[PDB]
RNA sequence: ACCCCUAUACCUUCUGAUGAAUUAACUAGAAAUAACUUUGCAAGGAGAGCCAAAGCUAAGACCCCCGAAACCAGACGAAGCCUGGUGAUAGCUGGUUGUCCAAGAUAGACAACUUUAAAUUUGCCCACAGAACCAAAUCCCCUU
RNA sequence: UACAUGCUAAGACUUCACCAGUCAAAGCGAACAGUUACCCUAGGG
């Protein structure tokens, strides 16, 4: 047992650097504020709540395998994949009165 | 008290009435290892030979000065700290004396002549701001033992030994005017005191003007453990005398 | 087929690192980075 | 371990623990990682950084080590320039 | 009294054959490091040494019985036998003696479960939503 | 295939423990040995 799978489910609060999922193959894709690793493990780049969505898959032009698979699609198909997002909770900062000069 | 009033009416306390406090006596109830696979590292490699120094903070010294336990009108040695029980040092367990500590640098208002084995820059500054003197002196294990508890030494019958010079490692420390070494050049002290006063933003008071200057300038020369006594003397505590040899070779040995 | 060899820095001396090289290919010289002088310098092998 | 020695009737320390571990006065035991100097040529830089690290011990490991060392090794030591002085006391712990 | 009804001796070991005629006597848990409880005193404690970032001192309370072949040394007889090492050791059985109350049984590769005491705050049950391309359900989970 | 497969550092994962293992933001710096029918003893079938 490799003990792979989703580590943090939907609606779960997440801190920066938390690992969301560990996968051998891209079962889930990095979405907003979710970074990937060498092991293709999805970690969180911000602090917030995890959401799982279905999004249109437009792969990178340099990815020749994904590119020609996209080409072989008819003019009826559009590829979809499951993405993982972190909706950030806290604002990135506040303005405080330091001194009255 | 009401309890003694209660005792008035109760039967006499005898050996047939006593009882332990409840909760005092539990009833007798009757009817590759982990630490091997880990690599060796030299965490405790030379621990028995490392020097240790008990910290005397300025809060503690102020507190002891403040309750009459350490007299700041006389020089403050290790003997005075041990007698005032402000510091407890064990020569076994390789203590090498007392290190002054800057804790309580603010709110230290005492004019003292202290002698400590180590002193931080801030602690020296705090003492010298109030018109005080700090010296850093050295004590070998044997002389340190004699200083901390002189009375059990005087019951041993041996003539007072001369304390040894620092080892090679500690000679640069104690020959330096920045840490007020007791083997440092007196001439460089005013420079160092002015540097500290300038750095920490206080005026350096010249000690020569206060009536305690004679006391604040009292130091014991190296190879002396106690202030008024010289090495080679024997203390006769029973009849309250000091015996000093007059032999030439002995005097040469003790004045070396 | 391959040998674990060591290269020694020409600059920032006393710094070395290990790589792998083929048994038949020529003497191995690289341009590595050393933190002794904190710069990139050449490394030339000395011992296999 | 020896709870009662044949000459003094005293407990005895296991010197392997002393040669492998540092005990912080707070109760924490510090150890090195296995293989931090063995076969470094193939290890990835992340792994080498992980192995070149002073690491804390388990609660069970800590109590077991406390059982295999005597009180002398649990005493407060005031060394002169100890790099681990700041770690001997514990700060802001709320259990 | 019996007749009626009810009632598969006990102990040990198995997941649920062993021993014991009977009576009397004898016959089997030994360690205070830490921690806890109760005192003393308290930035100090302790009747030197030791400890101390509330500690230290003192007390209390935890660690069984029987049962090899061997090996060694020195004798005594003609390898054996004896004494000592020796309460040898290793395995594996068996036995471990008053009462009451409370808590208290099934994953595994030390861990799991279990006891006591202490500090604090969520625990369990769970609804929508939510978890992959190549059936049962499970994970997550606010309400209640 | 590569020579920054450098240095440091939040936060997490993990084969039910442990030991080991992974991922990583920001920052600095850079690109861009057999045998015993002589066998012996404690047990088990």
């Amino acid at each position: 047992g490799r003990r792979q799978g989703i580590k943090k489910m939907e609606g779960h609060y997440v801190h920066a650097g938390n690992i969301i999922a560990t996968q051998r193959h891209f079962r889930w894709h990095p979405g907003a504020h979710v970074g990937v690793g060498k092991n293709k493990c999805l970690y969180a780049l911000e602090e917030g709540i995890v959401r799982y969505t279905k999004e249109v898959y437009v792969p990178h032009p340099r990815n020749t395998e994904a590119v020609d698979l996209i080409t072989r699609l008819p003019k009826g198909a559009v590829l979809y994949k499951t993405f993982v997002h972190v909706v950030p909770a806290k604002p990135e900062g506040t303005f405080k009165l330091v001194a009255m000069l | 008290a009401r309890a003694l009033d209660l005792l008035r009416g109760l039967p006499r306390v005898s050996l047939a009435n006593l009882k332990p406090n409840p909760g005092s006596k539990k009833p007798e109830r009757r009817p590759t290892p982990f630490y091997i696979r880990i690599p060796k590292y030299g965490f405790n490699e030379g621990h028995s030979f490392r020097r240790q120094y008990k910290p005397l903070s300025l809060n503690r010294l102020q507190y002891l000065i403040d309750l009459g336990r350490v007299d700041p009108s006389q020089p403050i040695d290790l003997t005075q700290l041990v007698n005032g029980r402000g510091v407890t040092i064990q020569p076994l367990k390789r203590d090498y004396g007392v290190q002054l500590v800057e804790e309580g640098a603010d709110t230290f208002t005492a004019k003292v002549n202290i002698e400590v084995q180590l002193a931080s820059e801030l602690a020296i500054a705090a003492i010298e701001k109030n018109g005080g003197v700090v010296t850093t002196a050295f004590y070998d294990p044997r002389s340190l033992d004699i200083v901390c508890k002189p009375v059990p030494f005087f019951l041993r019958g041996q003539p007072i030994p001369k304390r040894m010079l620092p080892p090679e490692e500690l000679v640069p420390y104690y020959t330096d005017a920045k840490n007020r070494g007791y083997l440092a050049d007196p001439a460089k002290f005013p420079e160092a005191r002015l540097e500290l006063a300038r750095k920490y933003g206080y005026i350096l008071p010249d000690i020569t003007k206060d009536e305690l200057f004679k006391m604040l300038c009292t130091r014991k020369d190296p190879r002396q453990i106690f202030f008024g006594l010289a090495p080679g003397w024997v203390v006769n505590m029973a009849d309250k005398k000091i015996l000093k040899p007059t032999d030439e070779n002995l005097l040469k040995y003790y004045t070396s | 087929k391959n040998i674990l060899v060591r290269m020694v820095s020409e600059a920032g001396t006393g710094f070395c690192f290990n790589t792998k090289r083929n048994r038949l290919r020529e003497k191995l010289t690289l341009l590595h980075y050393d933190p002794v002088v904190k710069q990139r310098v050449l490394f030339v092998e000395k011992k296999k | 371990l020896t709870y009662f020695s044949a000459r003094k009737g005293k407990r005895k320390t296991v010197k392997a623990v002393i040669d492998r571990f540092l005990r912080l006065h707070c109760g924490l035991w510090v150890r090195r990682k296995a293989g931090y100097k063995k076969k470094l040529w193939k290890k990835t830089p992340a792994r080498k950084k992980r192995l070149r690290e002073f690491v804390f011990c388990n609660k069970t490991q800590s109590k077991l080590l406390d059982k295999m060392t005597t009180s002398f090794w649990k005493r407060r030591n005031w060394y002169v320039d100890d790099p681990y002085q700041k770690y001997h006391d514990r700060t802001n712990l709320k259990v």
